[PDB]
Parts: C-alpha cells; sequence; structure tokens
C-alpha cells in the first residue's frame, strides 16, 4: 500500500507515543540494547533521512515495495505496543511479567527493524535492488528464486526454498518463519534472508544445520536479549559451563553465547571467524559450553 | 560487553 508524507507523519505520532509510555519511571528501562528509548528516535531519524533523499520524487518512495511493507509494519508494531500498555496496566511494571516479556520482544523487533532499514537504505536511498548477501551460495539462491527483489511474502519465500531444502513439515515451517522473520512481518527481506543464511551456514545443509542449533537445542533462545541471558544464566551460576546462544542484535547475523565461568561470572562472546558448530564444538572441548540453559545433557554435534 |  502506497505510502505518502501524511501516513509517515501519522507513524512518527505513534511512535512518539510509544517513547512516552516507554520514559514512565516505573518500567526502569536499562540503557542497553535493545533500548527502544533510543531506537525509536533513531528509526524517526533515518526516516527523516529518507525523505530528505526523495525531495521531489515522494512518487518513487511511495510506491517502493519495500517501503510500504516497512511503513505498513511500523504502524501495526506501535499500535501492538500501546495496545500492549493497555491491556497489559501495572503488570508492565513487573519485571517477569508476560506483558512486560512482550515489550521486551517488541524492542528486539524494533531494533531488527531498524537495522534492516538501514540496510536497505543505506544513507536514506534504496539500494534493495544491489543488496548484497554475505555468503555467495545463499546470494545465487536468492538471485534464481527472485531476481532483485528485496521483499517477499512468506508463502512464496517457503516455496521457493523448498524446493532446493525441503522442508518436511507445516509446524517446521511455522519454526522457521518465526526464526527468520526478524520484523515480524509475514515477509520475508533479502536483509532477513542474509541473516539468517550467515547465522545458520553453511548453504550447503542450512535446514539440517537450523534444525541441529535452534529447532532442538536447548541452548537456542530466540528473541532474548544480553540482559536476559545475563538474568537467565544467574540460576546456574554455581554450574560452571551452563550456556545459551542467540541472535546477537548490535551485529545482526551474528551469535552471542553466554556462559557461567569457574570463577562464577557470567561472560558473552561473539566467535570471530567461525560458524556456530565449530564454536560450540571448541567451548564443548574446553569446558565452557557443556550444559545447555543450565541441563546435563548436551547435543552431540 | 562482549569479551574475548
Ligand atoms: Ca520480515
Ligand atoms: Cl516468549
Ligand atoms: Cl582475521
Ligand atoms: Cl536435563
Amino acid at each position: 500500500g502506497t505510502v505518502d508524507k501524511k501516513m509517515v507523519e501519522k507513524c512518527w505520532k505513534l511512535m512518539d507515543k510509544v517513547v512516552r509510555l516507554c520514559q514512565n519511571p516505573k518500567l526502569a528501562l536499562k540503557n542497553s540494547p535493545p533500548y527502544i528509548l533510543d531506537l525509536l528516535p533513531d528509526t524517526y531519524q533515518h526516516l527523516r533521512t529518507i525523505l530528505s533523499r526523495y525531495e521531489g520524487k515522494m512518487e518513487t518512495l511511495g510506491e517502493n515495495e519495500y517501503f510500504r511493507v516497512f511503513m505498513e509494519n511500523l504502524m501495526k508494531k506501535t499500535k501492538q505496543t500501546i495496545s500492549l500498555f493497555k491491556e497489559g496496566k501495572e503488570r508492565m511494571y513487573e519485571e517477569n511479567s508476560q506483558p512486560r516479556r512482550n515489550l521486551t520482544k517488541l524492542s528486539l523487533i524494533f531494533s531488527h527493524m531498524l537495522a534492516e532499514l538501514k540496510g536497505i537504505f543505506p544513507s536514506g536511498l534504496f539500494q534493495g535492488d544491489t543488496f548484497r548477501i554475505t555468503k555467495a551460495d545463499a546470494a545465487e539462491f536468492w538471485r534464481k528464486a527472485f531476481g532483485e527483489k528485496t521483499i517477499v511474502p512468506w508463502k512464496s519465500f517457503r516455496q521457493a526454498l523448498h524446493e532446493v531444502h525441503p522442508i518436511s513439515s507445516g509446524l517446521e515451517a511455522m519454526a522457521l518463519k518465526s526464526t527468520i522473520d526478524l520484523t515480524c512481518n509475514d515477509y520475508i527481506s533479502v536483509f532477513e534472508f542474509d541473516i539468517f543464511t550467515r547465522l545458520f551456514q553453511p548453504w550447503s545443509s542450512l535446514l539440517r544445520n537450523w534444525n541441529s542449533l535452534a529447532v532442538t537445542h536447548p541452548g537456542y533462545m530466540a528473541f532474548l536479549t544480553y540482559d536476559e541471558v545475563k538474568a537467565r544464566l544467574q540460576k546456574f551460576i554455581h554450574k560452571p559451563g551452563s550456556y545459551i546462544f542467540r541472535l546477537s542484535c548490535t551485529r545482526l547475523g551474528q551469535w552471542a553465547i553466554g556462559y557461567v565461568t569457574a570463577d562464577g561470572n557470567i561472560l558473552q562472546t561473539i566467535p570471530h571467524n567461525k560458524p556456530l558448530f565449530q564454536a560450540l564444538i571448541d567451548g564443548f572441548r574446553e569446558g565452557f559450553y557443556l550444559f545447555p540453559d543450565g541441563r546435563n545433557q548436551n547435543p552431540d554435534l | 560487553r562482549y569479551d574475548a
């Protein structure tokens, strides 16, 4: 659906309202990524940069498939967050409450959304048609299936992927969608695809990798933040070698692995130049990564 | 934040 200056302004107002709700001192938000208090103003700023780059050619901007999807989603997510406060009431202020957890997941979604927007409009101009996917075999798949498209409906992505990497069941497809659809808008962007295919490389065995590392691995934590990982490993502080892992939110495309050390500290690191399987095997051997989510059985990869 |  076409976007004009007006729908942007309406989105900006909804964003400001979320920011006012999230400023309540009772929430006590920590200034640490993802931090909704900086994410929303930052998304507004980048939207201003985009608008600026399209002055006198708003017609072009308004018709861009990706931009229309993005704005529709921004409106949906901001309304969702407002509805969340309205329905949760005081429950938003109990850390550990389900509605507060819902807000944290939203905060991560806004983080992924801003990273996506910046990836597709670097410097404020659309460059989705030339987005560079990092793994060569994944870039080939995307080109073969979708040409230079920036975004595709989930149904169309699933069908295309299945032809090269078989999906075994509907519930597997829904778990896959949950993993790759970072912006939670039922479309898959070339940026989301690049993220997933970096995280679950190598391409030759993509869905076997994801099934092993995420679908059935007790250590994988979907839509979890740095602070949540520190809180979750706290219950295992006297159990060195307890560990979990998740997408890094500031270095999208990379894994953050948290673990309990011998001296009872919780560290988090992002492996350098090594796919997850190898990071897990190496850390298993060294005794860092032994008990996924503090459990006694660790998958043998 | 992230260490080695
Ligand atoms: Ca998406
Ligand atoms: Cl949840
Ligand atoms: Cl290097
Ligand atoms: Cl167990």
